[PDB]
């Protein structure tokens, strides 16, 4: 019988490319469409790869459909910060092997302020030494970081669920085999960066909103990132959204 | 209504 963390990484997806032109100058209009392209895609990867994570399929559809819609910023956010952290470690935003936010780009008007947040996530990534089985487990949480004001449809199951992720974390912590007093440092650590998860997606959805709603800024998103969009703005609005935290305030 | 994400959360693969 295979292990929980070989289920996880054997339905990791592969990484897509931008379809990005090298030859045409930059611009920062061409990067965020490319960008929204590029994470309708990942979007359509991500739905794929949740269905396939054991116990996700026994949430209720309802559920199913809200933890995707509340939870997509993060994991975008997080596989994007794996990614700067792997193949960088300078570091860089590398969104994509023919899309990363180089030098030259990182001159283009106000950039840096723009990735502050996402570098942050691969600067965590990178200071913490995070493994690829914690990674894995990390990121299956984050699909589970948030749920309705009222809870979800399956919430007894989605709670077995959790904590059966959150027991594979502590499994990858004592892998890195430090004492027990260095097991519950890592744990505190990795559960700290998966909270601060709520607060980089905010500085990113209020971008992504404001472009999204926008229409004089000609910013295109896809279908699937317009719809989730579409269905998110109002819940952020009527409060309909409880974030969990693993360190209360 | 969230159409697309119900399809591909209903559909096989
Ligand atoms: C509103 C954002 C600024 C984001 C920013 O400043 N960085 C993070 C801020 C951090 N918080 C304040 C959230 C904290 C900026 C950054 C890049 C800007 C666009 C591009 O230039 C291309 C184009 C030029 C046209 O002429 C006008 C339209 C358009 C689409 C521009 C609109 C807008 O101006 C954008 C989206
Ligand atoms: C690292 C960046 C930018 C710092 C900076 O300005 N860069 C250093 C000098 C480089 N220069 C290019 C300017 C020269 C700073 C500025 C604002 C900071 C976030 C917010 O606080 C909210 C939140 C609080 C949580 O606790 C931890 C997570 C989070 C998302 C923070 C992460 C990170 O810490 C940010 C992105
Ligand atoms: C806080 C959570 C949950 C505890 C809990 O509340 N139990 C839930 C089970 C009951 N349900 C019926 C709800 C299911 C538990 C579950 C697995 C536990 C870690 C691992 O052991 C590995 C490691 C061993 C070291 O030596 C000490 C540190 C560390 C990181 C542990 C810390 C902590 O203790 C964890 C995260
Ligand atoms: C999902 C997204 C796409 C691929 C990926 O790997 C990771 C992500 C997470 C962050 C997602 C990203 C894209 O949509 C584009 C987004 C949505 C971005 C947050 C916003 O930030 C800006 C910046 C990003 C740095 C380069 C300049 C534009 O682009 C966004 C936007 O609002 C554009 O309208």
């Amino acid at each position: 019988t295979p292990t929980l963390v070989s289920l996880l990484e054997v339905i990791e997806p592969e990484v897509l490319y931008a379809g990005y032109d090298s030859s045409v100058p930059d611009s920062t209009w061409r990067i965020m469409t490319t960008l929204n392209m590029l994470g309708g895609r990942q979007m359509i990867a991500a739905v794929k790869w949740a269905k396939a994570i054991p116990g996700f399929r026994n949430l209720h559809l309802d559920d199913q459909m809200t933890l995707l819609q509340y939870s997509w910023m993060s994991l975008m956010a997080f596989a994007l910060g794996w990614r700067s952290y792997r193949q960088s470690s300078a570091n860089l935003l590398c969104f994509a092997p023919d899309l990363i936010i180089n030098e030259q780009r990182m001159t283009l008007p106000d950039m840096y302020d723009q990735c502050k947040h996402m570098l942050y996530v691969s600067s965590e990534l990178h200071r913490l030494q995070v493994s690829y089985e914690e990674y894995l487990c990390m990121k299956t949480l984050l699909l589970l970081s948030s749920v309705p004001k009222d809870g979800l449809k399956s919430q007894e199951l989605f709670d077995e669920i959790r904590m059966t992720y959150i027991k594979e974390l502590g499994k990858a912590i004592v892998k890195r085999e430090g004492n027990s007093s260095q097991n519950w440092q890592r744990f505190y650590q990795l559960t700290k960066l998966l909270d601060s998860m709520h607060e980089v997606v905010e500085n990113l959805l209020n971008y992504c909103f404001q472009t999204f709603l926008d229409k004089t800024m000609s910013i295109e998103f896809p279908e699937m990132l317009a719809e989730i969009i579409t269905n998110q703005i109002p819940k952020y609005s009527n409060g309909n959204i409880k974030k969990l935290l693993f360190h209360q305030k | 209504e969230n159409a697309l994400l119900r399809y591909l959360l209903d559909k096989d693969d």
